[PDB]
């Protein structure tokens, strides 16, 4: 796999999760998140600039999600923190090519989030 | 050489014309659309709001140094010196903390990644900005207290101190002015800036060297201009302070340097907020 993707799975509401979303071979660089709820369609969740300074966030998740890119590891992150039951999604990282604003060249296979009443037994 | 005055003053009255109006119509004109259409919902936002806002509050005091230069003579109390010189260094400090924690702010999100989690949330930016409230309001506070009018036949407005017993706490008081409002700010955001280029300059090839040229560029364009308008005016200060002279050229020079630091404000809008990539769209 290109895009390694990890951190999701159950959580409790009100609840964290850190995102991550690697390459490896260096083949394309992470620097988007972006989520598709069960029922409506793919939505913006957070981009970063190459550098990993510049963060842009979608409004719904601006104030609860943190993301950062690690240019040495070639890693993309995403902070999901007081989660609640409307980020219960796919979450999909979104990796530009190394040879243009908010558009990706490389999508993710998926890290589906859930926040529902066990996160991790009862 | 003679007793014919060369047209210096109104040069200077032209000069704060202008750095007075750019300024405050542009930190003005920043904080609107902030306000009307940003909501600064984002970490980035609040700082660049808190900065607008320093910079929109330190251009209000200019017109006074303006006139006080011109008449050579504060006759408007007490009460109106205390509330002038109190605006002139609260924000000044409130300018350059925040201008500094952006420094660190930038630092922290390329060299401490997993930090910058925890750190680049609205709230931190928040608190940040309530510890730089805080900071200034200590200067704020002594300036009210301390702030005032001598006779030393032209009446002078500033911080007054008792000159009892070989005291020197005015000299004291522009020393540490001098080291946290502009030695260790200049060292933080030299320091941050510079490890952070390195950071990005130690990556393995043409969107790398795009990056850092357009960020080095920016980089020393911003420092420049902390550089460029801070360093004549905290220098001109300690040495009047450890000395020097008095002349019409000394004055001339003095309230050039003056109106050098309100031009830091006056161009933070433009440096910052109208060459953000995000503030732009
Ligand atoms: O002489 C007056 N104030 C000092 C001289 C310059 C300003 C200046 C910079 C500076 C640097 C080091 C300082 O010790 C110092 C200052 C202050 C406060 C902050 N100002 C920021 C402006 C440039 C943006 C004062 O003390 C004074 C007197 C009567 C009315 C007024 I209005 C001012
Ligand atoms: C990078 C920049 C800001 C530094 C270069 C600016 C130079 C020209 C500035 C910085 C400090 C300034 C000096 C500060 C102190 C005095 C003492 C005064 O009695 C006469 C003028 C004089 C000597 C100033 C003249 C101009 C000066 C030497
Ligand atoms: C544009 C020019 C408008 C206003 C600047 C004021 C002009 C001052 C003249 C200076 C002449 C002199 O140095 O003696």
């Amino acid at each position: 796999v290109q895009l390694v993707e990890s951190g999701g799975g159950l959580v409790r509401p009100g609840g964290s999760l850190r995102l991550s979303c690697v390459d490896s071979e260096r083949t394309s660089y992470p620097m988007g998140w972006f989520r598709r709820a069960p029922g409506k369609e793919r939505e913006f969740v957070a981009s970063i600039t190459w550098s990993g300074i510049d963060p842009t966030y979608a409004d719904s998740v601006a104030d609860r999600f943190t993301t950062s890119r690690d240019v040495a590891n070639n890693t993309l992150y995403l902070q999901m923190n007081s989660l609640k039951h409307e980020d219960t999604a796919v979450y999909y990282c979104a990796a530009r090519a190394p040879v243009s604003p908010y558009d990706y060249d490389y999508w993710g296979q998926g890290t589906q989030v859930t926040v529902s009443s066990h996160h991790h037994h009862h | 050489l003679g007793s014919i005055s060369p047209a210096i003053p109104v040069i200077i009255t032209a000069v704060y014309s202008v750095v007075f109006v750019v300024g405050l119509v542009g930190n003005s004109l920043v904080m609107f659309v902030i306000i009307r259409y940003t909501k600064m919902k984002t970490a980035t936002n609040i700082y660049i709001f808190n900065l607008a806002l320093a910079d929109a509050l330190v251009t209000t005091t200019m017109p006074f140094q303006s006139t006080v230069y011109l008449m050579n003579s504060w006759p408007f109390g007490d009460v109106l010196c205390k509330i002038v010189l109190s605006i002139d260094y609260y924000n000044m400090f409130t300018s350059i903390f925040t201008l500094t924690m952006m420094s660190v702010d930038r630092y922290i999100a390329v060299c401490h990644p997993v930090k910058a989690l925890d750190f680049r949330t609205p709230l931190k930016a928040k608190i940040i900005n309530i510890c730089i409230w805080l900071l200034s309001s200590s200067v704020g506070i002594s300036a009210i207290v301390l702030g005032g009018t001598k006779v030393r036949d032209v009446i002078e407005c500033s911080l007054q101190f008792p000159d009892d017993d070989y005291s020197w706490w005015d000299l004291f008081m522009k020393i540490c002015v001098f080291i946290f409002a502009f030695v260790i700010p200049v060292l933080i955001i030299i320091v941050c800036y510079t490890l952070m280029i390195l950071r990005l300059k130690s990556v393995r090839s043409r969107e790398k060297d795009r990056n850092l040229r357009r960020i080095t560029r920016l980089v020393l364009v911003v420092v420049a201009v902390f550089v460029v308008c801070w360093t004549p005016i905290h220098i001109f200060i300690l040495v009047e302070a450890l000395g020097t002279s008095h002349s019409t050229a000394a004055l001339s020079s003095y309230y050039f340097c003056i109106a050098l630091g309100y031009t830091n404000s006056s161009l933070n809008p433009i440096l910052y907020a109208f060459l953000d990539e995000n503030f732009k769209r």
